[PDB]
Order: C-alpha cells, then sequence, then structure tokens
C-alpha cells in the first residue's frame, strides 16, 4: 500500500526508545535469564491457551523487559508482572482480551495484586504501550518474499520467539534485526533461498550486518530441543503453525 | 507532573463513549485545560482497554491538528487526561451555522486540517475509528483537530482482522456494513468523506437507522456497487444477491454547491473499493486544496 514506508522508518526509529536495557539483569538481586525463559515459556502457555495473537506475546514481553529494567523485583513477585504485562498487551492488542478473572485463575496471586500490578506496570512505562515487535517486523518483511511459503512465515515467526525466551544473548539486537535474522534463516532453511534485494533496500541491513544475530539464532535452533524450555517448539508442532518446529534446521549457512 | 489541587473546575463539557470531560483552570498558571476524568474500576477489571490505547497513542501523536495530551495524572481511584482547552466541537459548530451555512474557504481550510491530522496518525500507524463531527474540536483561531482516541488502535502491516464493532453508523464506510474480515486506513478517509459533504448541505450524507439502512442509503446515493467498480464485492460476508441495484446519482446533486473540484475529491473519498479509495496523504495534494487559506470561525 502507502504508509508502508512512513510506518517502517517511524517503527525503525521506536525501536530505539522501546528497548530495555541490555545489562539488566545483572542488577536484578534476586531474579536471572533462567526464572525469566520460565516466566516468558509459561507467558507462551497462556498464549495459547487463551488463543491469543503472538503480537501479544511480543508486547507482554517487551513490557516485561522494561519494567524489570528499572525495578528490583523478588523472585516470587515476578510472575505476578508477567501477568499483568500479559493482561496490559492483551487490553492494548486483542479484539477479545480475558478478563481479569481468567488471569487471575491461570496464576497465586489475589485479583486485587493483579490490578495492583497492571497500574503499577502502566505507571513504570509511563502508558508508553506501543512498541514495535520482532513480530510487526516479520509481518512487513513477509510481504517480500517471491512467492509466498506457508513455512517460510511460520519458522520464522517460530524462530523470532524462540528469541524471546533468551534475554543472554537477544536482548543486544533489535527487534527489527532479529526480525531480519529469523526471516532468512526461515527462508534458507525451507526454500535454499537468500535475503530479499528488495529487504536490503527497505532495511539497510545485508547478509553482513545480520550475521552477528544470525549466528546466535542459528545457534538456538540447533541447540532448541535441548533447551529446557519447550513450551515453542510445542505450540509450533500444531498444524496452525504447519508443523515447522518439527523441520530439520541447515548445519551451516556458506555466507 | 500534576495533582488535582491544582485544577478548578469550570464547567462540566459533557460525557463520551467514556469519562467525562470538564473545563478547568490551573489556578497557579491560569492555563484553561480540559479534563478527560476517567474511572477505574479497582474493582475490578482495572484500566479499559480504550484509556490504555487512546492515552499510549495520543503520547505519540505530536500535530497541530491532533488534540494535544498535556499530562495525565494517577489516582488509586481516577485517571485525568490533561488536555489543551477547545472551546467547541465540530457538531456543535454546524449546528450554530444551521442558518447561513459553513463558509466554503473554511470548509476547505478545516477539510485540509483533517486530513493532516489523519496522514500523520496513517503515518503512525494509528487508525482513529470514530471520526465524526463531536470528536472534531475547534478553536478561535481557525483551527480544528482529531480528538477521542479511545476507539483508535494501532495497526500492522499488513492489517488482521480488528473489531468489527466499529465507526459511528452514519459515518461508517461499507466494507465494516458488509462484514469484511479486513478493514485499514480508508475507513477514516470515508468518514471524512461523510463529513465533507456533511459540511457543505448542512445534513449528514448517510444518516441511516439501522446497519441495513445505512448500506441502502450508501447504495441510492453511489449505486450499488457490482465487481466492476469493487472487484471482491460479491464475496464478502454480509454481502446479498438481493439486494436492489440502485443507479449513481449526478454528485451535482449529492453536493450541489461544490466546484469541480470539490466533487472530484469527495468521489475519490467515497471509493467503495477501499484498495482504490484516496489515502489522506494524496489528497492533500488534490487540486480542490491549491488555494487552500485559514480562516477565522
Ligand atoms: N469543547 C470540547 N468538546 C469536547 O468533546 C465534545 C464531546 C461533546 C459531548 C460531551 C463529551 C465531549 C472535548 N473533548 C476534549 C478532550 F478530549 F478532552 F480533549 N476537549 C473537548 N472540548
Amino acid at each position: 500500500p502507502d504508509y508502508h514506508e512512513d510506518i517502517h522508518t517511524y517503527l525503525r526509529e521506536m525501536e530505539v526508545k522501546c528497548k530495555p536495557k541490555v545489562g539488566y539483569m545483572k542488577k536484578q538481586p534476586d531474579i536471572t535469564n533462567s526464572m525469566r525463559a520460565i516466566l516468558v515459556d509459561w507467558l507462551v502457555e497462556v498464549g495459547e491457551e487463551y488463543k491469543l495473537q503472538n503480537e501479544t506475546l511480543h508486547l507482554a514481553v517487551n513490557y516485561i523487559d522494561r519494567f524489570l529494567s528499572s525495578m528490583s523485583v523478588l523472585r516470587g513477585k515476578l510472575q505476578l508482572v508477567g501477568t499483568a504485562a500479559m493482561l496490559l498487551a492483551s487490553k492494548f492488542e486483542e479484539i477479545y482480551p480475558p478478563e481479569v478473572a481468567e488471569f487471575v485463575y491461570i496464576t497465586t496471586y489475589t485479583k486485587k495484586q493483579v490490578l495492583r500490578m497492571e497500574h503499577l506496570v502502566l505507571k513504570v512505562l509511563t502508558f508508553d504501550l506501543a512498541a514495535p515487535t520482532v513480530n510487526q517486523f516479520l509481518t512487513q518483511y513477509f510481504l517480500h518474499q517471491q512467492p509466498a511459503n506457508c513455512k517460510v512465515e511460520s519458522l520464522a515467526m517460530f524462530l523470532g520467539e524462540l528469541s524471546l525466551i533468551d534475554a543472554d544473548p537477544y536482548l543486544k539486537y533489535l527487534p527489527s534485526v532479529i526480525a531480519g535474522a529469523a526471516f532468512h534463516l526461515a527462508l534458507y532453511t525451507v526454500t535454499g533461498q537468500s535475503w530479499p534485494e528488495s529487504l536490503i533496500r527497505k532495511t539497510g541491513y545485508t547478509l553482513e550486518s545480520l550475521k552477528p544475530c544470525l549466528m546466535d539464532l542459528h545457534q538456538t535452533y540447533l541447540k532448541a530441543p535441548q533447551h529446557a524450555q519447550q513450551s515453542i517448539r510445542e505450540k509450533y508442532k500444531n498444524s496452525k503453525y504447519h508443523g515447522v518446529s518439527l523441520l530439520n534446521p541447515p548445519e551451516t549457512l556458506n555466507l | 507532573p500534576g495533582s488535582m489541587e491544582n485544577f478548578q473546575k469550570v464547567e462540566k463539557i459533557g460525557e463520551g463513549t467514556y469519562g467525562v470531560v470538564y473545563k478547568a483552570r490551573n489556578k497557579l498558571t491560569g492555563e484553561v485545560v480540559a479534563l478527560k476524568k476517567i474511572r477505574l474500576d479497582t474493582e475490578t477489571e482495572g484500566v479499559p482497554s480504550t484509556a490504555i490505547r487512546e492515552i499510549s497513542l495520543l503520547k505519540e501523536l505530536n500535530h497541530p491538528n491532533i488534540v494535544k495530551l498535556l499530562d495525565v495524572i494517577h489516582t488509586e481511584n481516577k485517571l485525568y487526561l490533561v488536555f489543551e482547552f477547545l472551546h467547541q466541537d465540530l457538531k456543535k459548530f454546524m449546528d450554530a451555522s444551521a442558518l447561513t451555512g459553513i463558509p466554503l474557504p473554511l470548509i476547505k481550510s478545516y477539510l485540509f486540517q483533517l486530513l493532516q491530522g489523519l496522514a500523520f496518525c496513517h503515518s503512525h500507524r494509528v487508525l482513529h475509528r470514530d471520526l465524526k463531527p463531536q470528536n472534531l474540536l475547534i478553536n478561535t483561531e481557525g483551527a480544528i483537530k482529531l480528538a477521542d482516541f479511545g476507539l483508535a488502535r494501532a495497526f500492522g502491516v499488513p492489517v488482521r482482522t480488528y473489531t468489527h464493532e466499529v465507526v459511528t453508523l452514519w459515518y461508517r464506510a461499507p466494507e465494516i456494513l458488509l462484514g469484511c474480515k479486513y478493514y485499514s486506513t480508508a475507513v477514516d478517509i470515508w468518514s471524512l468523506g461523510c463529513i465533507f459533504a456533511e459540511m457543505v448541505t448542512r445534513r449528514a450524507l448517510f444518516p441511516g437507522d439501522s446497519e441495513i439502512d445505512q448500506l441502502f442509503r450508501i447504495f441510492r446515493t453511489l449505486g450499488t456497487p457490482d465487481e466492476v467498480v469493487w472487484p471482491g464485492v460479491t464475496s464478502m460476508p454480509d454481502y446479498k444477491p438481493s439486494f436492489p441495484k440502485w443507479a449513481r446519482q449526478d454528485f451535482s446533486k449529492v453536493v450541489p454547491p461544490l466546484d469541480e473540484d470539490g466533487r472530484s475529491l469527495l468521489s475519490q473519498m467515497l471509493h467503495y473499493d477501499p484498495n482504490k479509495r484516496i489515502s489522506a496523504k494524496a489528497a492533500l495534494a488534490h487540486p480542490f486544496f491549491q488555494d487552500v487559506t485559514k480562516p477565522v470561525p
């Protein structure tokens, strides 16, 4: 359509302002990257259970990473932060967000606590909820495949999703770059094809600039079946995503 | 920054979709503001999605034709949105102008400004979804601004299916009425087209009393669409082959006082096929606006 370039440009500006602090977990006295992984893997399950958009998942993760960048949280309260984040992302993104009781049910905190956390999360994020995500970039990148390919899309989404789990290393990459890596990795896995020329023009990213993220993502992909967290692999077995997590990852890329 | 002790209520403006709007003044600075008070369901759905969307989106949207959000004042009970104060909405102004009519140059100015505001929204991936005269605010300097983003949303590229329950009936686009799985920025343009016509003729263009009445009013004016004028119509969910087949009315009848350029623009804003409907961006370049001025109301 039209505004596509203006929008892309503007999301490229906003992903820099909505980026959490890369070092933040080291400044958290009681929580770790492993606890975060568990949290995010549970949110994946929650998205499935309520049939939430993948965008909602990505938003919630962004809200959590930015909240933890500013606020110290004891481990017993991490899931409360995560539940409130998912609630907010649902309110932002979903046509039919689950009700608050549904978010109480899936956790044990009280309703009042969830509702109070919601307000605290909003204050800490100063209501800045319209954050660009890996998913929003992928979706635009998907308009470039020649021709469109189901498995490429679902596999890309799957790889972008796996990135959500591991703060180390994926916090250091911008959404647009992770999306780039994931798209290329998926394209190459399925069709043998490469990061299209039209996306180089659009994004100003090349296979060279994407290499660091791509090297990490390829590793993540290969090591996925042995990851402590498995909910994303499970989700992506379903025909809904054309069984893409069952596919074999390539062993090299010859970049 | 704010705290409610410094604001003195001057008068209640009313209750829209959500919250309550008051005129207030800052006791210390003398600034006149509009306060939108929003009740939090502290028991027990919490902060409403409408408020979450209105606030988050309006904080991104900085533009002279978008109402400026100045502050958000929190309590445990209530949220107050502090906005710049604009004295009049366009609905009240069209009524006030019913006898004499809104002068064509002011109509042009206002439409121009609304399109700049809307192109800014669309450029920033925001759909408004309730453009109607009551939500367009005017000042004494000849400005008009988009307001009430309670029904707005951040869209993606490409869009996916969004809320169907959308846009006030009279200003609602055919694609929504026909239950389309996808709609986008074109819905807002349709609304603006209706508003442009309404400023000209002094009456709502399509004052439907029901969904089906709304469609049929559109059809009777613009002709019942077929696959030639709108590829895809007949595969839309709520399309029916029993739809009566009306002929399109000559636009000199739809909007008599309008010049050739005005009629050209209006017909592009009301194109049935959302894909061919003019963008706000493109409409700003339309010859209708070549001699645009900024009259005081
Ligand atoms: N004059 C005026 N009118 C507004 O909204 C018009 C409708 C009329 C029905 C009662 C609810 C507000 C306004 N809404 C705002 C606010 F949204 F607060 F910015 N300011 C406003 N100023």
